[PDB]
């Protein structure tokens, strides 16, 4: 019902420790495995740290909250959903000996993670070295990290090229002092959407920029191709339409059959004459068009094409500039389709496709899938996103940082030599925190079969003296250099990990008291 | 515990009455009071409401928290209708109310050992609330300290201290409380309000962000299109025509097409169009208006009309815009001229009566500045910063920061906060509670001392100690009203409240808190409303 | 808590022992005492429990000495007796034709109410309506015969007493509604004026257009036909009882009633029938075969007066012999809570002028009788012998339990103020009690607190006879 | 650290008893393991009565809570759609090879060294499983030696009293559908009835199709030699 005293303090500690203990084991290449038993026969073995925290029923909401958190880190990023959550989790527990044992208000404790957040970034720029995101050549080996070991492995040649192709595509690099820094503006959920196109081939598969539709003309004879094509996007079908209030038809004489037969024609004119207004070269309506409409709007040279969906309108709007309207008479002539690059109708697969395309970069687009059958798509499909967010990691910005435990024990060296300085009350849980960096690492060392004690101690050794790129090695299990063999990860992951861990550990611990009620 | 099961007095439900029911109504308040004592103050910490489905919220609001808590007592309920009685009418203050009226009841239960009546103790309260409402306004006061100190720029430092905008606040935070001060107007017999929306922020990318200029008066972003017009004119006196209606060539429907196969439908189409909006411009060049504006445009012909008559047209103006502007000049918005039969504009009758109408070069856009109207006391704000991505930020942060501003001066009588109103009255009734007695002195010092739980639990969330805090407030405030009620002082100040941002003791007055009049009497006198309702329960018959 | 659910609070002792749900046989009697305490005087339905209790209480050492509650119970009625005879004595006289006596004992019972600067026009209100029906030598004067009527909307200064009466409802809203009727006859019926419509399952098909004139020619007729008996009786007004399962009266009847320049009002509440029938002096119909004039009222004018949105009926000038002054008092207010609370705070102050109608004078209130009266029956019951003597003084302890709780629920020292109040009443005579205002003992007749005569005559007749009903049961059984 | 109806094992005691819930599996299949084995007989409780010594056919019947056996269950359904026969030999090969690792455990060793102990050695055993390979030849005169190959997989399942009556019959059976050439075979030509009230030693071969219903009339011929089918 109700939590009060220290005791609520240590139940929310408790709750993300719980989920903390059980993840720890999916961290590395070398993760191991998991079986989650469910009240039916069957189970679990993946060790997939997202797909775990799915199938697990906790109690206290504090542990609802760490699972809120792997629902939002898992949409930024692809990989580092259990790192975030294994780094709030073990923060909290670092500083359970302050919070309860040592009598340390939570405020304190929480101010002090606001400037533990901002000093652990300003290391991790240090750490990180730049990188050229305008070769093509080196970007493909960036995204081959997130490739090979996987189904795609064979095709991972031509997996580099549709990768790269389709970020380049979607990105817009802009940037002043005059109306700001939009970051670039990428975003891989809306604007990168797919079509699958079954057969063809993998190589085949294209980026283009623009909206894919699977409607073709919807005449017989009519012109396939516009050299200056005008888009003009509508809601309301063309067809004959009825009256909003009741109407009530009833025919009898013979004679009064035809007047209902020049309505249809007349209430079907109407809608086309509103339309050429512009004097549009294409037609476009979001349901279907009736066949009188075909032969009205065919006399006034353009292209009709019927029954699309809402959600690539949004998108055409984007290629085009045509302002969505929903009825046809409110139909504006600042609605024109101009700067359309090619109509060609030209089909792929068997299947009559039509080109809404452009010479330009509205940051939106449609990829075009192929592949030998529709399994390889849907593998090609999820690979592709994954293999576009690593790629997006380092579009975002132009640096990398060394993996492998190597950023987590840079911050740690460096917190604990910044916090000598400050001289305050806030000192004694920024030793917590740079401790809760080193268990990272040393959580890869536990996977490794190596000494937790030994080799923690003397990597920690190496950065004091050496550099701060020296992390683990997952095959081998001893401390190597993360530059000379090949290892290396993004900052954006680091940014997020820091970030939203220390974030969502301060709202945990400003709860110290549970309310049961609707 | 738990009385039950009454072998005698056999009746269709249990019944409990004495000391076991007054001993529930403090538990049941004390359970009540710990849900709030975290969330007191902007110190205070946001807490989960669970339910039985298994969601939960995070909200740090003591008012919904309290609706949403699930509370079976008979006394508990009667916190949640005070609650709802906060409310929907003050709407804030709640969480103080909450903890007022629970350490009331602990001490009303303290003084049933004492051997104190409880209607002794009610009538103990409402005597001292009484001429505890009396002393509250005599440390009233109206605003004050604009000259010669700093108040209103405190109030938007404070508030600027969570967003960009607050590294400049000290030069903007002067832009706002000028500008706000001169606003006001008396509405409606003398009503003296606080506009809640008026000058409008615009946003410049020339140079820094302490180049920005504050107006006296409305500033409108548009241009003046064609630059052979003169951008300074009527210095002594100038009319601005507000027109919604169009000067530029009038067509039938953007869904109609043009189409002539017949010679004679051209010739009429065109004079006719043609001659509407020259007849919309003759009735403007004849009414002497030397400033238009037009919301859908102005075309090129007509145009011509304003350059041989030394008149400033502007194209595409802002809807919005224009209707405060017939306000604060005094014209009034045209939204047709085919009014009645005639068309016309009505010459002197739309046509504010302004000063002088002057454009000011700015870097990037240029804007048009209006200032001296006839009646307008408003004014506008042009910000010239780095770029229009903080200044959005900036803009935003703004007008919430000007919401603070503008709500401390809307009640024309505050007190100060932060502790000043609970430490003040506890020192007062100290040694008033003399001026009554008979055995009513005990129950106005325990009133009197129930008053320190509110800036004593308001310094835990802020990790400081309260012990240290509470009581060096009352030796400030005491060596102050010493020599007060004498007219003479020589160190003594009032007014020394609690800062827990910097964590001192400073005057709230500079500090920039203030609480109206309503807020404070109504919460005090409401949770004694509550507080005797359940003093006034002996017994609980439950079916 | 109710069983229900419901939670609710008050201090009244009426509503307490109401919603109380006693099992108990016994115990239920204090509820039947309040009832009639609050029916006869209207106020003391809490002291008169008290009282009851000290009786019993003090039964409890009689018993302990050997006494047989049967001369515990005949002793009360002699103590009882001789107590109201004691309080006629110090009593202070007063008369119904004195009208600014009977205002300032209305004006005292309105100052315990929100509502206590606007009573200046409520005090002669209740005055007015009770002289008019007092008479002379009525005795008790039902209250039930004031009828309080609650409108929403006006303010509290707007009020009409309209002596002869007031109906609940308004007139017709419909197509040649009179609204007003002069030299009108008001009959009461019961009946309601429909198309045929049993209580089993019908139905109504038309297939046809005969078949459209057969059912309008049969619902024309019948509704005419009873039209047509009700002039023939001269019936001017019509109160047709509310009926909310079937029609009333139907459109078709309202075009024929109007024809006949008949007024007619509808939808006439159920609980009002009861009431319509004893102050109008008519007669309730069942039927209309034995509809007639004879049970018909008269009436001068019968017109729709709307203060602000009301729409209320009024009819002055009943003029029969039967039928007596019945007044219905109008009430009007803003807020829904203002009607409420001033229909009871009325009602309080014409128990208060009912106790003066049936007993004349009235004594000052906070205890005072009580104190003077136990001294007296102590030095009396020397002049008594035997096992009486003793219950004398047990009775006359008895009865300052009502001063000493008063001093109690105050917060004043028990039992310093009881003493006091036997210091000052040796001297003096009815003189000091018991008063809040002052937190001590005053003068009650100074401070405006008076309570009528036959409050405290009928909290001591009535707690003699609850005593006795209790004494009497020597045990209970089972019986179905 | 635990939630309502929720048991969870910590340390290695989680690893520990799934070895052991393996082990238990091992004893039940180590005595049906070969032509030397046993002949299990399970009962499902509605009178059903099954005899069989092939491991998957008994784990699809026998119901485990061992989520450990689970698996083993479901390593041996990609056993029989690909090698058909040896499920039992497979379940040996996992459950030992937790208890030899279970000795390694208790000493400290951590798993991924043991795993990938295992996948190195895997890794060996493929190069030497072609080098202990015998290459056979695609002559169809190779029946002489696919007699001795079907009394591999008969003697297993049987009491060897059976091996010499199917020895001819299941052998024969393959090649007779089978053409000469690279090719393939295809098992579903192969049609298997039933019939009761006769000893398992009068099991024979049937060249052509078996037909359920036969002509009923005492003046039908009985033997038909060199008939038109129509």
């Amino acid at each position: 019902e109700r939590t009060t005293g220290r005791q609520a303090q240590i139940s929310n500690i408790t709750a993300a420790k719980a989920v903390a203990d059980v993840i720890r084991t999916c961290l590395g290449p070398k993760a191991m495995l998991k079986m989650l038993l469910d009240p039916m026969g069957g189970l679990v073995l993946t060790n997939d740290g997202h797909a775990i925290l799915r199938e697990i029923d906790v109690a206290h909401p504090a542990a609802k909250s760490m699972l809120e958190l792997s629902r939002t880190q898992d949409e930024e990023v692809g990989d580092g959903t259990t790192t975030v959550i294994i780094l709030a989790g073990e923060i909290l527990a670092q500083c359970a000996p302050y919070l309860i044992e040592k009598n340390i208000h939570p405020v304190i404790i929480i101010q002090a993670l606001k400037k533990a957040l901002t000093d652990a970034l300003e290391v991790i720029k240090q750490v990180s070295k730049p990188v050229d995101v305008e070769n093509d050549a080196a970007m493909k080996k960036l995204i081959q990290a997130s490739i090979g070991t996987k189904y795609v492995i064979h095709w991972s040649e031509k997996m580099c090229e549709l990768a790269l192709d389709a970020v380049k595509t979607v990105r817009k690099d802009l940037g002043q002092t005059v109306e700001g820094e939009p970051n670039f503006e990428i975003d891989i959920k809306r604007y990168v959407r797919v079509e699958k196109i079954p057969g063809g081939d993998v190589l085949d598969s294209r980026v283009l920029k623009g909206v894919l539709l699977n409607k073709d003309v919807v005449h017989p004879k009519m012109s396939r191709h516009i050299e200056n094509p005008r888009v003009v996007l509508l809601d309301c079908p063309l067809e004959y339409k009825k009256g909003e209030s009741q109407t009530n038809i009833e025919i009898e004489k013979e004679e009064d059959w035809n007047r209902i037969l020049q309505i249809e024609e007349e209430q079907v004119q109407l809608m086309c004459e509103q339309i050429l207004a512009v004097r549009p070269t294409l037609v476009i309506t979001e349901k279907g068009v009736s066949d009188l409409a075909q032969h009205y709007l065919l006399k006034g040279g353009c292209s009709v094409l019927r029954r699309v969906k809402k959600s690539d309108n949004n998108r055409i709007a984007r290629v085009t500039g045509a302002t969505i309207v929903n009825r046809v008479e409110d139909l504006k002539e600042s609605d024109v389709g101009t700067n359309c690059g090619l109509f060609k109708v030209e089909m792929i697969g068997d299947e009559y496709f039509s080109f809404l395309d452009n010479c330009k970069e509205p940051k939106a687009c449609t990829i075009m899938l192929r592949g030998g059958s529709k399994d390889i798509l849907n593998e090609i499909d999820r690979n592709l996103q994954d293999a576009m967010a690593v790629a997006r990691n380092v579009m975002l910005s132009p640096s990398l940082s060394p993996g492998g435990g190597a950023t987590e024990m840079a911050v740690s060296v460096k917190l604990a030599e910044k916090a000598k300085q400050l001289e305050g009350i806030q000192q004694w849980p920024y030793q917590a925190v740079a401790d809760a960096m080193e268990c990272i690492p040393r959580t890869l060392i536990q996977n490794a079969g190596g000494d937790p004690i030994r080799l923690l101690s003397q990597l920690r050794a190496k950065h004091a003296q050496g550099n701060f790129t020296t992390g683990i090695d997952g095959d081998k299990g001893k401390i190597v250099d993360m530059v000379s063999y090949g290892i290396w990860e993004p900052e954006v992951i680091k940014q997020q990990s820091v970030k939203t861990a220390i974030e969502s550990a301060c709202l945990l611990l400003r709860v110290d008291d549970i309310v049961s009620g609707v | 515990f738990n009385n039950s099961r009454s072998d005698t007095l056999f009746l269709g439900g249990e019944k409990i009455s004495g000391d076991d029911i007054r001993n529930q109504n403090v538990l049941a308040t004390m359970a009540v009071a710990n849900v709030v004592k975290s969330s007191l103050g902007p110190v205070g910490l946001d807490k989960m409401l669970v339910d039985d489905i298994g969601d939960f919220t995070v909200t740090n609001d003591g008012a919904t928290i309290l609706s949403l808590l699930d509370v079976q007592h008979p006394a508990g309920k009667i916190l949640v209708e005070l609650a709802q009685q906060q409310d929907r009418e003050i709407g804030d203050g709640t969480t103080s109310v909450v903890i007022i009226a629970s350490e009331l009841l602990k001490r009303a239960n303290e003084l049933v050992k004492n051997k104190i009546h409880p209607t002794t103790i009610i009538t103990g309260f409402r005597v001292a609330l009484r001429e505890a409402i009396r002393f509250i306004n005599e440390v009233l006061s109206t605003s004050v300290d604009t000259l010669g100190k700093e108040t209103l720029i405190n109030i938007a430092k404070t508030s600027m201290s969570s967003k960009i905008i607050g590294a400049d606040s000290d030069f903007f935070s002067n832009m706002v409380v000028d500008a706000l001060l001169a606003v006001k107007t008396q509405n409606s017999k003398g009503e003296i309000k606080y506009p809640v929306k008026a000058v409008n922020v615009l946003k410049a990318h020339g140079k820094s962000a302490t180049e920005s200029l504050l107006v006296p008066g409305y500033a409108l972003n548009c241009t003046v299109a064609s630059q052979a017009m003169p951008k300074r004119i009527a210095g002594g006196n100038v009319k601005i025509a507000c027109l919604d209606l169009n000067l530029q060539k009038a067509r039938m429907a953007m869904g109609v097409q043009i189409n002539i196969d017949d010679p004679e439908q051209l010739e009429q189409i065109r004079k006719r169009e043609a001659g509407i909006v020259l007849e919309r411009v003759k009735k403007i060049i004849d009414a002497g208006a030397q400033v238009v504006l037009t919301t859908k445009g102005i075309d090129d012909l007509c145009l011509k009309e304003f350059v041989e008559a030394k008149i400033m047209g502007v194209r595409r103006c802002k809807k919005e815009d224009l209707r405060r502007i017939a306000r604060a000049t005094g014209a009034t918005l045209v939204s047709s001229m085919s009014n009645l039969e005639g068309e016309e504009t009505f010459e002197s009758s739309y046509l504010g009566l302004c000063d002088e109408v002057v454009q000011a070069k700015f870097s990037d856009d240029e804007c048009i500045l209006i200032k001296g109207t006839s009646k307008h006391s408003s004014s506008s704000i042009i910000l010239r910063g780095a770029n229009d991505y903080s200044l959005d930020e900036m803009e935003r942060s703004l007008h919430d920061s000007l919401s603070v501003v503008k709500r401390t001066l809307e009640s024309g009588n505050v007190v100060p906060g932060g502790g000043c109103v609970e430490a003040a009255l506890n020192i007062y009734l100290d040694n008033f509670a003399t001026t009554v007695g008979s055995r009513e002195q005990l129950a106005i010092a325990e009133f009197a001392a129930a008053l320190l739980i509110i800036p004593k639990t308001l310094a835990v969330n802020a990790a400081k100690d309260s012990s240290e805090l509470v009581a060096k407030l009352r030796s400030y405030h005491a060596a102050s009203q010493m020599a007060k009620p004498e007219d003479v002082k020589r160190r003594s100040y009032r007014n020394y409240g609690l800062d827990l941002i910097r964590g001192k003791i400073v005057d709230e007055i500079h500090a920039g808190v203030l609480e109206p009049t309503i807020s404070k009497v109504k919460s005090l006198k409401s949770a004694l409303e509550a507080c005797v309702a359940i003093l006034r329960i002996d017994t609980m018959i439950t079916v | 808590k109710t069983s229900r659910g419901e939670i609710i609070i008050s201090n009244d002792g009426h509503t307490i022992l109401k919603q109380m749900a006693i099992l108990h046989p016994v115990a239920r009697m204090l509820v039947e005492v309040s009832a009639a305490q609050d029916s006869e005087a209207g106020d003391g339905t809490t002291s008169v429990v008290i009282l009851t209790g000290a009786l019993l209480g003090a039964a409890e050492r009689l018993l302990n000495k050997g006494i047989h509650p049967t001369i515990i119970a005949d002793s009360f009625q002699s103590a009882a007796k001789r107590s109201v005879d004691i309080l006629l004595e110090m009593c202070h006289k007063v008369s119904l034709s004195d009208r600014e006596q009977l205002v300032r004992a209305a004006s005292t019972s309105l100052s315990s109410k929100i509502v206590s600067q606007y009573s200046s026009f409520l005090a002669p209100l209740a005055v007015d309506s009770v002289l008019k029906i007092s008479d002379e030598n009525s005795k008790n004067v039902d209250l039930n015969d004031i009828r309080l009527v609650k409108k929403v909307g006006g303010t509290i200064d707007d009020t009409e007493m309209i002596d002869g009466v007031v109906l609940t409802q308004t007139a017709i809203k419909s197509a040649g509604g009179p609204t007003r009727k002069e030299k009108a006859k008001i009959g009461l019926i019961q009946f309601q004026i429909s198309p045929p419509k049993p209580d089993t399952e019908n139905n109504i098909i038309v297939n046809d257009y005969r078949q459209m004139d057969k059912i309008l020619k049969e619902e024309r007729a019948y509704l005419l036909n009873i039209c047509k008996k009700i002039k023939k009786a001269k019936c001017n007004v019509l109160l047709i009882q509310k009926s909310i399962l079937r029609d009333a009266v139907n459109d078709l009847a309202l075009h024929f009633l109007s024809k006949l320049n008949i007024m007619v009002v509808k939808d006439i509440e159920r609980e009002e029938i009861e009431f319509l029938s004893k102050g109008l002096g008519c007669k309730p119909i069942a039927d209309i075969e034995l509809f007639t004039e004879d049970r018909l009222g008269s009436a001068d004018l019968v017109e729709e007066i709307d203060s602000d949105g009301s729409k209320i009926v009024r009819v002055t000038g009943i003029r029969n012999n039967n039928a007596r002054p019945t007044v219905s008092v109008v009430i009007r207010g803003a807020n829904n809570m203002i009607i409420d609370e001033t229909e009871r705070s009325l009602h309080d102050a014409l128990c208060v002028i009912r106790c003066l109608v049936k007993e004349r004078g009235l004594i000052a209130g906070g205890g005072a009788p009580e104190i003077e009266i136990s001294r007296r029956l102590s030095k009396e019951a020397r002049s008594m012998e035997g096992v009486q003597a003793f219950i004398w003084q047990e009775f006359a302890s008895a009865l300052e339990v009502i001063p000493t709780t008063l001093a109690e629920n105050a917060g004043l020292n028990s039992i310093k103020v009881v003493t006091e109040l036997r210091s000052k009443h040796e001297n003096g005579e009815l003189n000091d009690g018991i008063s809040v205002r002052r937190s001590g003992t005053t003068n009650t007749y100074e401070e405006h607190i008076l309570q009528p005569v036959l409050v405290s005559t009928s909290a001591i007749t009535l707690a003699s006879e609850c005593v006795k009903s209790i004494l009497r049961i020597d045990d209970i059984a089972f019986s179905r | 650290l635990l939630n309502p109806k929720a048991e969870s094992l910590r340390r290695d005691a989680a690893l520990k008893v799934n070895v052991t819930s393996a082990e238990g599996l091992q004893s039940v299949l180590e005595t049906n393991l070969g032509p030397k084995g046993t002949l299990k007989m399970l009962v499902d409780g509605a009178g059903n009565i099954k005899l069989t010594k092939d491991g998957k056919v008994l784990l699809t019947e026998m119901q485990i809570q061992s989520p450990t056996a689970v698996l083993i269950a479901r390593a041996a359904a990609a056993q029989d759609e690909i090698t058909g026969d040896g499920t039992t030999t497979v379940v040996c090969l996992v459950g030992e090879l937790l208890r030899q690792a279970h000795r390694f455990i208790q000493e400290g060793v951590h798993p991924r060294i043991i795993t990938d102990g295992f996948e190195i050695a895997r890794k060996e055993s493929m190069k030497f499983l072609d080098e202990f390979k015998i290459s056979k030849t695609n002559l169809s005169n190779d029946r002489e030696f696919l007699l001795q190959v079907a009394r591999s997989s008969l003697l297993t399942k049987v009491d060897a009293d059976l091996t010499e009556v199917l020895t001819p019959i299941v052998t024969d059976a393959v090649l007779s559908v089978y053409d000469a050439q690279a090719d393939n075979l295809d098992l579903h030509m192969v049609e298997i009835m039933q019939m009761q009230h006769l000893s398992p030693k009068d099991t024979t071969f049937i060249k052509g199709l078996v037909l359920d219903h036969g002509g009923r009339h005492p003046d039908m011929p009985t033997r038909v030699k060199n008939a038109y089918v129509l």
